[PDB]
């Protein structure tokens, strides 16, 4: 029931290069976007009942304007995916990626080249928006929403003038149905979990680590150990057998893993070319 | 009842 030869990054690499590792699932959080300038959460200017209300569906339903104002204030001057995003892109290109489950709404996975079939955006995204009226549900792309946010015009539907909301899951909202559809099949077939940039404190996303088979190795690349209790993470006990913790910056851990897999030069060229191509079209 | 909700 032990598939790793040693509980290190090198053991994970050698396992990835073995016949048993055919399907890899990535579970990613805010830590994989911090080096891109996107915050891992002032707000006094918005006059909120409590600072967290800005992220809850109740307050957005009451007053949607503070969210759009804050979206403009935190709107990144550039959408540049990180080394971690392009490592997942390499996993996709080589046929090893089964799915990327993400907690982020910043669309950086799609900009890195991951497609809809590769992604489960568990908390939604800014990539698309919809008119809130159920008899309309008109869809708008990211450029439309960005132009509405920066002109400081509250986004209204061009067909029925109702409010248009980014396709994100506020706190208190139900997760999208694709989450629960994909999790049923994906976590019976998964051979490896790559948990990157999340401290596993948001539910039901965190519980995903207990859906994998008990023999499936799980590598945590995070600034802190997390997921320790239940099918929780066990990095340090005498009964540890499958969980590996690499503590540090996510970009650094992905660089080390890619080098151990022989992908250092390719990942370098990919990241540099894409960052330059984004700086050009900026 | 509804699908499980995002909770911190
Ligand atoms: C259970 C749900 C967990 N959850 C909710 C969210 C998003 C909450 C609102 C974020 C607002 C971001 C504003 C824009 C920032 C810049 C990017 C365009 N995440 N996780
Ligand atoms: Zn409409």
């Amino acid at each position: 029931e032990r598939l790793l030869d040693e509980l290190t990054l090198e053991g994970v690499a050698r396992y990835m290069q073995s016949e048993r590792c055919r399907r890899v699932i990535c579970l990613v959080g805010a830590g994989i976007s911090t080096s891109a300038g996107i915050p891992d959460f002032n707000l006094e200017k918005y006059h909120l009942p409590y600072p967290e209300a800005i992220f809850e569906i109740s307050y957005f339903k009451k007053h949607p304007e503070p969210f759009f104002a804050l979206a403009k204030e935190l709107y990144p001057g550039q959408f540049k995916p990180t080394i971690c995003h392009y490592f997942m892109r390499l996993l996709k290109d080589k046929g090893l990626l089964l799915r990327c489950y993400t907690q982020n709404i910043d669309t950086l996975e799609r900009i890195a080249g991951l497609e809809q079939e590769d992604l489960v955006e568990a908390h939604g995204t800014f990539y698309t928006s919809h008119c809130v009226s159920a008899s309309c549900r008109h869809e708008y792309p990211l450029s439309w929403m960005k132009e509405k946010i920066f002109s400081e015009v509250t986004p209204k539907c061009e067909d029925c003038q109702s409010l248009v909301k980014p396709d994100i899951v506020f706190f208190g909202e139900s997760l999208p149905a694709r989450f629960f559809s994909c999790m049923q099949s994906d976590f019976l077939k998964v051979d490896l979990l790559l948990v990157m940039g999340t401290s596993l404190q948001v539910q039901p996303f965190a519980s995903l680590i207990s859906k994998a088979p008990l023999s499936t190795p799980r590598l945590l690349i995070n600034k802190e150990k997390a997921g320790q209790s239940g099918g929780g993470m066990d990095f340090d006990s005498k009964k540890a057998y499958r969980d590996v913790a690499w503590l540090g910056e996510c970009d650094q851990g992905c660089l080390a893993l890619a080098e151990l897999l022989g992908w250092k030069k390719e990942l370098e060229d990919l990241v540099r070319r894409e960052h330059a191509s984004i700086d050009a079209q900026s | 009842e509804a699908l499980p909700k995002a909770t911190g």
